[PDB]
RNA sequence: GCGUUGGAUUGUUCACCCACUAAUAGGGAACGUGAGCUGGGUUUAGACCGUCGUGAGACAGGUUAGUUUUACCCUACUGAUGAAUGUUACCGCAAUAGUAAUUGAACUUAGUACGAGAGGAACAGUUCAUUCGGAUAAUUGGUUUUUGCGGCUGUCUGAUCAGGCAUUGCCGCGAAGCUACCAUCCGCUGGAUUAUGGCUGAACGCCUCUAAGUCAGAAUCCAUGCUAGAACGCGGUGAUUUC
RNA sequence: AAUGGAUUAACGAGAUUCCCACUGUCCCUAUCUA
RNA sequence: GUGAACAGCCUCUAGUUGAUAGAAUAAUGUAGAUAAGGGAAGUCGGCAAAAUAGAUCCGUAACUUCGGGAUAAGGAUUGGC
């Protein structure tokens, strides 16, 4: 079984999903789903399409180079099946993926910090440049307090 | 090709039912009634917790 | 003339009259007979069909070209809660047929099966079995006679069961009564068994196990009044034909001066009762068992319920049966699972299956992810998260 | 199956009916093939005999050497471009239709095969697989 | 007078599958029942004992 | 699915694609093969006047002069500037074979890049001298 | 019982090839089948060429152009309710009627029997396919008025925003649903016989397969199994209103 | 053989045959709207 | 206003808002569409549908009454700023 990625989508293709395409140069183009497949025929560019992962690794979004991401490459030399490798890899894959998420969430906070600065500078323009609307709300509070009275 | 209801194939199939494929059935019927006799033993011990 | 090109008939004459069935629960026509040396064992079971999924399997089949290779295939998942017993029925062989001569009920019934006897529950005084449980006084003895009568007479014994619909996400509140025959020997041993299971529930693995070839019967998928072409498979007349093109052209010859009974007219399609045999159980999971969908390979703690549940059906949290191919019927419908009717002979009835992966991606769209922890792992964090 | 084809042949999607022009994949000199009939086919009223991957069809040649044209000869289909089902969970399809030509014993006429050869066709016919440079 | 009339569920009270809700015909009939109950009060009859005993309809030109 | 997209993007009417065309420009031997094809009867310009960027044969040498001075051919020049998007770019996006990916990007930056630009410079040096 | 095809030349059946296939068997039902289709050809009026006639015109003849158009009626058939058997509800039995699966290759026996050679089989064990049928929607394709989400041209609301109209304006993706040998799954075994092979065995002091008796034996017949359930065929059980 | 015959550019809601392009006519049917 | 245009689609002045309506969305229809792979194997017969289509530049055969054939055929292109 092979969880191989979409050619266009970079999402996992579980066994039983998606179409394969084979070029006459004989390399295989496995596809996530029909949306990615019909967009491939039409000669698009996933550097340009915003929803795919090839855009997001290129356009300065979600982190691309990491020491945790080099653990799952491919192996063309088979490792002869010792069990005590297998018992640690089932503990390794639960450990690499946690450090992946603690770095990816921390990479998201570098990209979204200081929004509250621009959130508050946006509010100084709305409040201060509308003096006439702020008179209307003052009588709205006084009419609110008087109805309870 | 011989049909489904030919006399020769129904005789060859009758020999196989005397042999292996009934012993795999007769082993299955004993394993199943083991769990059915354990199913009362669970559901009486649930009744004994009401009696405490 | 002589028809000039012989061709097979369109449609099967065996499954006639094509008409709507008598009930949503399809009745069972015949059971596996009796082997009167065997232990007491139930012969059928009833549960609720819910959705489909995919299965990969390392095919261990001698002789095939897919020996020792992997094969993907589709199974059904039938929600199977435990089923509780409420009655015994005995039948006397006549020279006319079988005849029921006694039913015996069980001192206290669930509110699901007081609900079967009413069509207007909320106005009713709920008086279903009140005069019957006063006949369980000091010794009973109006029961023990009707037990002893079945022991003396009554060549075969059938046992009344019903489902537990309140344990199902299906919103219907009303259980289905059924009759199931027994196959343990010496009918005194049959009827002593069933008296020891009144008000007492039966599991599913006490009736089946893996690698078994069973058969499912139901009432299949209504479609209303359907024209001849999609009903029988008749060829379409070419284009712009007068009086239509989706029909049989010549319905009869000049003799006999009657439309015969075999010329494929239009009418009801669907909602017939059917029987499909030789369906093979792969997997019998447990309700209390967490990680039902995890095989020996996956080791990922996940249940067979796909993400966001099945489509038009909720969550599983009961016992289930995963049987390959496609059961006749649709989702949230009642199927009945008989067992095999005869000793099967092929090697396909004998194979020990070994599941390798169960799909649990969502059926409500082109689903890509298995667990909701995968989707958060792959997407990264989101705006509503922080 | 028939002559030459070792083993059995599973059900795949029928891509090429009668009268379907397909490319020629060997170095024999034919450019396109033209199917007239499919061997091992069924018989039903108003159907067309349809070919698939790894079949043997009787096929004529429309474009090629004048030594090869105007004679019916068997041919084995190696590419389909209609999506079929490998039994591991994937559908796949090729870019174009293609077929090599052979004697009824199943032995190749050319010496090489250009382009990728189908996997189900290469299992069924050994002499194709000896001349196949690329599998899948 | 009931050929080719569509069926309905509401005729189970009378045992007939074919029933219909004629609007214009009822408005004259309950116009006449309103007239007959006015005529019985003028003679000095009882209201609770009064029932329709004869009714008839036949063709006009 | 639609009407217009089926007419141009069937499996029968598929063009070459962007992957192979970057390989043809990348070396000096395959450029000289395609600029100097042997003449063939089954090809529109009788196997001459072939553009390498757009995998497309032209009828006449006049039809290369008017094709290069167009917004259609200035897509494919601007399209083939960077790394040609193999399968390896899509696998690196999921956290899978970075060192296979980053070494190829290292080679396109160092070696394959300026060999391609010194080939596309000579095509404009040649197609202006003959046209 | 089951199965008998795909094409090529004339309105054409008549007449005859090409290839596949296990095989391309023969017939009937108003030379089946126009109030099913077709009007291709059969039969008006228009027109030409050829023969005959002084002539109108007819033909030994050839070519072309060309109007019959219900069904809502009773029956038949495919489906659908339904009064009355004290009311009402649930669980059943089975009279009768229908009935379904089919053909080819492959591994092993075995390069063995058989053969001078060249060649070259069976049954048993086992795996897949060809037509046919019943369903089913995981997956993959097809479909989109979810007008769901975008995009484009023309005009219109002062511009932005958000939108109207373009007989669903058009383009891309599109869940759900419906669907396809364009997708996947499944398709049983007991009895009695026909040809024919036999045993005991006379007629006929031998002999015989038959006359009495009897053992086998066909895709055949009736059953098991599968569909409907007699709305005037039946059984078992639940409750049975005080205004 | 002005009962008119042979020839022929252009033109034709005239009659017939084929080739590329093209496509539910067809293999084989499916679906959506009024 | 778009456009070569009194074509087609949209709007201002002026004028109508009339044509039996309600509820459901079976078959078969009438009118209009889209289809994987193959591409006339359908059929008496390519009937019907699809494809081509405006404009600019290049290019254009036999044949002939020299006027035509000719938009012959076949190609490159078309937005916004």
């Amino acid at each position: 079984m092979r969880i191989y990625q979409c050619h266009f989508c970079s999402s996992p293709c579980y066994p039983g999903h998606g179409i394969m395409f084979v070029r006459n140069d004989a390399k295989e183009f496995r596809f996530c789903r029909s949306k990615c497949h019909k967009a491939f025929k039409q000669r698009r560019n996933p550097r340009k399409l915003k929803w795919t992962k090839a855009f997001r690794k290129a356009a300065g979004k979600e982190l691309a180079v990491d020491s945790t991401l080099t653990f799952a490459q491919r192996r063309n030399v088979p490792v002869r099946y010792n069990r005590e490798l297998v018992a640690t890899t089932l503990k390794a894959m639960a450990r690499i993926e946690e450090i992946r998420q603690k770095r990816e969430r921390a990479f998201y906070k570098n990209r979204m910090r200081g929004n509250k600065e621009k959130d508050f500078l946006r509010d100084k323009k709305l409040v201060e440049s509308n003096p006439e609307l702020l008179r209307i709300r003052e009588v709205e509070i006084a009419r609110k307090l008087a109805k309870e009275q | 090709a011989k049909s489904l209801r030919a006399s020769s194939h129904l005789n060859a199939k009758s020999v196989k039912r005397r042999g292996v494929f009934q012993k795999a059935v007769d082993a299955r019927e004993q394993r199943i009634s083991d769990k059915l006799k354990e199913d009362l033993l669970k559901q009486k011990l649930e009744d004994l917790k009401k009696k405490e | 003339s002589h028809r000039k090109y012989e061709a097979p008939r369109h449609g099967h004459l065996g499954f006639l009259p094509r008409k709507r069935a008598a009930s949503i629960r399809a009745r069972v026509k015949a059971f596996p007979k009796d082997d009167r040396s065997k232990p007491v064992a139930l012969t059928s079971f009833l549960g609720y069909k819910a959705g489909m999924t995919t299965i990969v399997r390392d095919l261990d089949r001698p002789g095939s070209k897919f020996h020792k290779r992997e094969v993907v295939e589709a199974v059904t998942v039938v929600d199977t809660p435990p089923v509780v017993v409420v009655g015994v029925v005995g039948y006397v062989e006549t020279p006319r047929g079988l005849r029921s001569l006694t039913t015996v009920w069980a001192e206290h019934l669930s509110d699901e099966v007081k609900r079967r006897f009413y069509k207007n529950w909320y106005k009713s005084k709920k008086k279903a079995f009140t005069k019957y449980s006063a006949k369980y006084a000091q010794d009973g003895a109006g029961i023990e006679r009707e037990l002893a009568r079945i022991k003396k007479y009554a060549s075969v014994v059938r046992v009344l069961v019903h489902t537990q619909i309140r344990k199902t996400p299906l919103a219907q509140k009303k259980a289905h009564l059924a009759e199931i025959q027994l196959n343990g020997g010496s009918i005194s041993e049959k009827v002593d068994w069933a008296r020891e299971h009144f008000e007492k529930t039966v599991a599913v693995d006490s009736v089946f196990e893996q690698n078994e070839m069973i058969d499912a019967i139901a009432v299949t998928k209504g479609h209303g009044f359907e024209g001849v072409t999609h009903r029988w498979g008749t060829k379409k007349l070419p284009r712009k034909t007068h009086r239509g093109l989706r029909k049989v052209a010549c319905i009869g010859a000049w003799h006999p001066a009657h439309v015969m009974w075999s010329v494929a007219r239009a009418g009801q399609r669907g909602y017939h009762s059917r029987t499909s045999i030789n369906h093979k159980i792969y997997r019998v999971g447990k309700g209390d068992d967490e990680a039902n969908g995890a095989t020996s390979f996956d080791r990922t703690k996940k249940t067979i319920t796909p993400m966001g549940g099945f489509v038009h059906y909720g969550e599983i949290k009961n016992d289930f049966i995963m049987v390959k191919g496609c059961i006749p019927g649709n989702r949230k419908r009642i199927v009945t699972l008989r067992k095999s009717l005869y000793t099967n002979t092929s090697r396909k009835a004998l194979e020990e299956v070994s599941l390798k992966w169960i799909d649990t991606a969502s059926k409500f769209g082109k689903g890509r992810f298995q667990t909701p922890a995968e989707k958060h792992a792959f997407m990264g964090t989101l705006k509503k998260d922080l | 199956s028939g002559n030459g084809a070792q083993g059995t042949k599973f059900r795949i999607s029928l891509g090429l009916p009668v009268g379907a022009i397909m490319n020629c994949a060997d170095n024999s000199g034919a450019r396109n093939l033209y199917i007239i009939a499919v061997k091992g086919s069924g018989s039903r009223l108003n159907r067309l005999p349809a070919a698939s991957l790894g079949d043997m069809v009787m096929a004529t040649v429309k474009k090629g050497k004048p030594e090869l044209r105007k004679k019916v000869m068997p041919a084995i289909v190696v590419r389909q471009a209609k999506s079929w089902r490998r039994r591991d969970g994937v559908f796949l399809y090729f870019e174009d239709n293609a077929g090599v030509i052979a004697n009824p014993k199943g032995e190749m006429k050319g010496s090489a095969i250009t382009g990728p050869v189908g996997k189900e066709c290469a299992d069924l016919w050994p002499r194709v697989a000896s001349n196949s440079g690329v599998v899948v | 007078f009931n050929s080719s009339i569509g069926r309905t569920a509401q005729g189970k009270e009378f045992g007939v599958t074919k029933a219909r809700w004629p609007a214009k015909s009822v408005k004259f009939v309950q116009g006449l029942l309103q007239n007959a109950a006015a005529n019985a009060e003028a003679k000095g009859l009882d209201a609770t004992k009064l029932y329709v005993s004869h009714i008839q309809v036949n063709q006009a030109p | 699915m639609g009407r217009y997209s089926v007419k141009r993007y069937k499996t029968k009417r598929r063009t070459r694609d962007l992957d192979l065309i970057y390989n043809d420009l990348s070396t000096k031997e395959s450029v000289q093969k395609l600029l100097n094809q042997p003449l063939d009867e089954t090809k529109p310009g009788l196997g001459q006047h072939y553009c390498i960027h757009c995998a497309k044969y032209m009828e006449t040498a006049i039809a290369l002069k008017t094709h290069l001075k167009g917004k259609v051919h200035k897509r494919r020049v601007k399209e083939l500037r960077g790394v040609p998007y193999t399968q390896e770019v899509s696998d690196a996006a999921a956290g899978y074979n970075l060192n296979k990916f980053l070494n190829r990007v290292q080679e396109i930056t160092q070696s394959v890049g300026p060999e391609k630009e010194s080939n596309e410079a000579l095509l404009k040096e040649h197609l202006d001298s003959t046209l």
